[PDB]
């Protein structure tokens, strides 16, 4: 009927506590927001299910 | 001339709430009908702005300029004429002057010896109907200079005329990358004493290439029945979201880290937020200080015994010296102009003072100048092929300089030789001392030589007549390996006291990171310096001064969700710190830092623990209802009487 | 059914120290992977 | 293809110009690793 | 075309010419001329012993050897304050381990390459994201509207139909951008429509 909801912090995963890495990650635009939006979409659906 | 009038005249510093001022066009580009997000030095919304007011006799304080400034004056009849900027303000350092005078504006950059109480003033109605600005008691001397500008007077006395209203000047000053950016705006205002409620934007005015360190500044009143006031705000590096309307004017904005609602608006990129719960930039505790822990060795390493040795070994028999149990300083090598070549692999030379080394070997030899290219990893040629190969994945530095002025001799130096041939190209860091004859012909051979049976070495007769590329070069390779083992060579960096159970920026032996330290019970064996996680990250360390083992844990962090009714119903919101037992939020005081700058919610009594995290700014009630906005683990939230 | 990480508050004192050597969900969490709780608890689903 | 997988090790040993050529890799490889996980979780969510 | 241009000019030893590039380090770059990490521009150099090296030594060319902190990009410091290389504070014209902060080049035409003086120029423009003030020899064409053309305004080349807009660009704006960060409108540099 469900599976575990997961939220993955895309900045802490890619660039864990590095500011100079975070400034390079911003060059890739929206991809972390797309990943957060997709996983939030799955998470909201487990309650709907 | 300069004058010593009275004193600072009591304590004029007042305070005010700068609502939505100090927004400006971030770039010289048009946009319209768009929600645009920009990161820059901006005035925070609702900031505690400083205020100074003319009421008699008065003076102007010198004020900081750290990260750049917002300046404004609520004005009539042109009392504020300009500003002084610099860092010593006393001709020891060059400083900047901006003034508007009776002829025109000036901008000037000089070694000004400013007055202690600088002033300008006008003589009224001096027999020619004119009022005249005879006084320029601002500096005694302008000893040397590097920039000047003059043009006209910056007096846009606006519409409505003759002071029927008050007139607000706004300015923003950003000294960045040697260029002093000014932005400005004028507006009529009718507020009796405060700073005005409402939205406006500053255009970029001028960009001045002044090149000076500014840490402080002052403003300049005129002198002679009118009265005036000025505001000082400080810029900060922030994110702002700008509503460019259809005419391309910044008509509204969201300060992206003012409060949790403004951060949701900045996440959804909208001025309205619908009823719901939204994840936003995740919180973390910042480090409260730094720790550095290198070994407490003090004796300087034997670099002279390598780099200034009497005579270098021959490149077929290159000498290896072990550097150990000592303090290096690679800056006093690297800044020495005597090195003709100094190139490094797997490290950059600027970092060699920040970092420790497992063990170090210096390999040392003499080669011809055009063969210096052959010492780098992966190379080919008589040296690299037959007698000194670096491994394909070498890490270290190779350093080289010519030594004709030490080892080249007019009768020929022949004590320096290399191997001409070998059965097979040598394995990396091999050394071959053998003298056996090389069978360049098909026949076997014996004895001292044969036809096509060579002696395997060949010598060089260095003589100081030879051209560049044929000269001798003394060369050294420093051949360390890094961070995966209990190091014993280090830079000159001083260690510190240790601290535990707090978040800190640690550095053990050059393994930098952020975390909270703890007394572990892991039994590291004597050859082990670091312990690692499944994610290949370091999770424990043996301290290099007291030989105990510390656990490293990332200091507290987690997701932040903001809970809201629709913004057109209310601006009140509640925060869920997901995954947290929030008895820590009292430790999330803004004495030290946190990534989300806002922290008003932590006030208490409206704090509720849940299995999902802890919820702040919403009140727990016993009566159940339909699930309006879902938190998790049976809890929901809603907006009601 | 062996439910790995239900999400019910890892209050650091259960996730650092001796348990940290034997609990993979603490490494997942420390790398920014977070498991969120279901809206309806195992009591609310039992009541329905 | 970076010189190390540990993000702080890249920063501890390289200057602000040469580090970015190593960090772009770890970013591009990690970012790909998330896009694979999230695609696989959307396809599992479609089955569930 | 370039927004505005500044030329920086100075003399240094030839082997330190490598320090003028961005991200580099050494006694020039750390203490008297730093380029920004994202520099846009050109660095140009040549030896000038044949114009300003002299047999007794030229000594009119000087460079800072000490500073409490490395200078910010495009900073310049005229100060002559004594530098406290020793642990003690100090005053006056000199002291033991208290240095005058500058040290001279001595340039004599006997020096080898690398020790010889180089005249260096750095050109330091920013491009296309603002109203340009100085550029190349390319002659402008006549202008045409409502036809597809390969346009080029101030060096912003592209392809499109051109049309009379009613957008109000402020005096500091040269280009409009779309949601997609593509150029959507332009102010013509010969008729300001
Ligand atoms: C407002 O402040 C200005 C800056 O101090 C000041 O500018 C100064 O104006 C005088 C008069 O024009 C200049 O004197 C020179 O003028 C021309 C230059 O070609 C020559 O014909 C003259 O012989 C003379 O050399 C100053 O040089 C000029 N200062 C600077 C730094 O440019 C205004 O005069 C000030 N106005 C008032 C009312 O005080
Ligand atoms: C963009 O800037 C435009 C110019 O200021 C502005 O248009 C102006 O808007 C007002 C109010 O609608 C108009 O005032 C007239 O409106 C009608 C007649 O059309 C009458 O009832 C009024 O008495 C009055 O005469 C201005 O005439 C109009 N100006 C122009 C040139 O059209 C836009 O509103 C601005 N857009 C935004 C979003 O700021
Ligand atoms: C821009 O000007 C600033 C003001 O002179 C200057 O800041 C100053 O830097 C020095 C060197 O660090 C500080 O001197 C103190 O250094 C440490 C503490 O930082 C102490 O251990 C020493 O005993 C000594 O007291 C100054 O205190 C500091 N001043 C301020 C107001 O911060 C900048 O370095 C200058 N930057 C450039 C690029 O010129
Ligand atoms: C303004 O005040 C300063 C003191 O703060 C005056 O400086 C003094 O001047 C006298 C000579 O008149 C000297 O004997 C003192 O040694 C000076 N003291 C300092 C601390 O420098 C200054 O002269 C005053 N200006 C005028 C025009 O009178
Ligand atoms: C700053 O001003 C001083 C004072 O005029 C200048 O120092 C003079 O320099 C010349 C040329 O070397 C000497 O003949 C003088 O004897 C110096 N005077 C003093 C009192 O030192 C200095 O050169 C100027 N510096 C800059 C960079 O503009
Ligand atoms: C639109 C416009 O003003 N064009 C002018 C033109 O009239 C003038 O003859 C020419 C001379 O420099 O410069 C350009
Ligand atoms: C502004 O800061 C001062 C102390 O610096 C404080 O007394 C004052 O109450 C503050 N004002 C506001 C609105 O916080
Ligand atoms: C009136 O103007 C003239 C010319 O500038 C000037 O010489 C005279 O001093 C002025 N009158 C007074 C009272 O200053
Ligand atoms: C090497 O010799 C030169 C000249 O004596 C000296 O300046 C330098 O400091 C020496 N370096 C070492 C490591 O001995
Ligand atoms: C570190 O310094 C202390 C105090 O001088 C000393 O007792 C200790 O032996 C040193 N540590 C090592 C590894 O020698
Ligand atoms: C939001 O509230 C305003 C009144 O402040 C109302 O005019 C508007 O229609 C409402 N919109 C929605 C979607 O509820
Ligand atoms: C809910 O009811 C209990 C008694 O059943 C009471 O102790 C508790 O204080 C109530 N909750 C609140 C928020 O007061």
């Amino acid at each position: 009927v469900s599976m575990t909801k997961t939220s993955v912090d895309c900045t802490m995963y890619i660039c864990g506590d590095s500011t100079e890495c975070s400034n390079l990650l911003l060059q890739y635009g929206s991809f972390c927001t797309q990943l957060n939006r997709a996983l939030t979409g799955i998470a909201v659906e487990q309650d709907k299910n | 001339q300069c004058v010593n009038f009275t004193t600072r005249t009591q304590l004029p510093p007042a305070y005010t709430n700068s609502f939505t001022r100090g927004v400006y066009y971030p770039d010289k580009v048009f946009r319209s009908s768009v929600l645009h997000s920009t990161q820059d030095l901006f005035l925070p919304f609702f900031s505690n702005v400083t205020w100074f007011h003319a009421i008699k006799r008065f003076a102007n304080p010198v004020l900081p300029f750290n990260d750049g400034v917002y300046f404004a004056s609520t004005e009539k009849s042109n009392i504020i004429r300009g500003w002084i900027f610099g860092t010593t303000l006393d001709s020891k350092t060059q400083s900047l002057l901006i003034v508007n005078n009776a002829t025109n504006v000036v901008i000037k950059v000089c070694e000004f010896q400013f007055c202690n109480d600088p002033f300008l003033g006008v003589y009224y109605h001096k027999n020619n109907k004119s009022w005249m600005e005879s006084e320029f008691r601002v500096y005694s001397s302008a000893n040397n200079c590097t920039f000047e500008y003059v043009s006209q007077p910056f007096l846009m006395d606006l519409e409505g005329k003759q002071g029927n209203f008050k007139n607000l000047r706004e300015f923003v000053f950003k000294n960045i990358d040697g260029y002093f950016k000014i932005y400005s705006k004028h507006t009529p205002i009718n507020l009796v004493r405060g700073l005005p409620q409402g939205f406006s934007a500053l255009e970029p005015l001028v960009d001045l290439p002044i090149g000076i360190n500014i840490t402080r500044f002052q403003t300049l009143h005129r002198s002679y029945a009118g009265a005036a006031a000025y505001y000082v705000g400080y810029l900060q590096p922030r994110t702002f979201l700008l509503k460019y309307n259809e005419n391309g004017t910044i008509t509204d904005a969201v300060d992206c880290a003012l409060d949790p609602l403004s951060e949701t608006k900045c996440t959804l990129k909208s001025f309205t937020v619908e009823k719901g719960i939204y994840q936003t930039s995740n919180f973390r505790v910042q480090p409260t200080e730094s720790i550095v822990r290198f070994p407490n060795i003090t004796n300087l390493c034997p670099f002279g015994e390598v780099f200034n040795a009497t005579r270098f070994a021959s490149v077929y028999a290159w000498n290896r010296k072990r550097i150990s149990n000592c303090v290096a300083d690679y800056s006093v090598l690297y800044n020495s102009a005597s090195f003709s070549t100094f190139k490094c692999y797997g490290v950059s030379p600027t970092k060699l003072n920040d970092l420790c080394f497992t063990n170090v070997y210096a390999d040392s030899f003499v080669i011809r100048g055009d063969e210096v290219r052959q010492i780098a990893p992966g190379q080919t040629g008589n040296i690299a092929d037959y007698n000194y190969k670096l491994p394909d994945d070498f890490t270290g530095c190779v350093i080289a300089w010519n030594s004709n002025n030490l080892d080249s001799k007019v009768g020929g130096n022949y004590n320096y030789l290399y191997r001409l041939f070998r059965k097979s190209n040598l394995k990396p860091f091999e050394r071959d001392i053998s003298t056996e004859i090389y069978q360049a012909g098909s026949t076997p051979c014996n004895g001292v030589k044969g036809f096509n049976c060579y002696f395997p070495l060949q010598s060089y007769g260095f003589q100081p007549t030879y051209g560049v590329g044929y000269q001798p070069y003394r060369v050294v390779v420093l051949s360390f390996e890094l961070l995966h083992a209990p190091a014993t060579v280090c830079g000159p960096k001083k260690s510190t006291n240790l601290v535990k159970n707090k978040c800190v920026n640690f550095n053990f032996n050059g393994l930098t990171g952020t975390g909270v330290l703890t007394e572990s019970n892991k039994k590291f064996l004597p050859f082990q310096q670091f312990g690692r996680d499944i994610a290949d990250t370091t999770d424990a360390v043996r301290d290099p001064q007291t030989l105990e083992i510390l656990d490293i844990t990332p200091c507290s962090f987690g997701g932040v969700s903001v809970i809201t009714p629709g913004t057109n119903t209310s601006n009140q919101v509640a925060v869920l710190y997901q995954g947290v037992n929030c008895t820590e939020v009292p430790v999330a005081i803004h004495a030290d830092q946190l990534t989300p700058t806002w922290r008003v919610y932590s006030t208490g009594s409206n704090v509720f623990q849940t299995r999902a995290g802890c919820l702040i700014g919403a009140e727990h009630v016993n009566n159940s209802y339909e699930c309006d906005i879902p938190i998790g683990a049976g809890i929901c939230a809603s907006y009601q009487t | 059914v062996t439910l790995a990480d239900a999400g019910f508050i890892k209050q650091y004192g259960d996730c650092l120290g001796d348990i940290a050597a034997r609990d993979l969900i603490c490494a997942q969490k420390f790398n920014g992977l977070t498991v969120l709780p279901p809206l309806l608890t195992d009591e609310m689903i039992a009541q329905y | 293809g970076a010189i190390s997988s540990v993000l702080n090790d890249i920063l501890s040993r390289l200057d602000k110009v040469e580090a970015e050529v190593q960090i772009d890799r770890l970013i591009t490889g990690r970012l790909q690793s998330l896009q694979t996980y999230v695609t696989q979780q959307l396809i599992r969510a479609a089955e569930i």
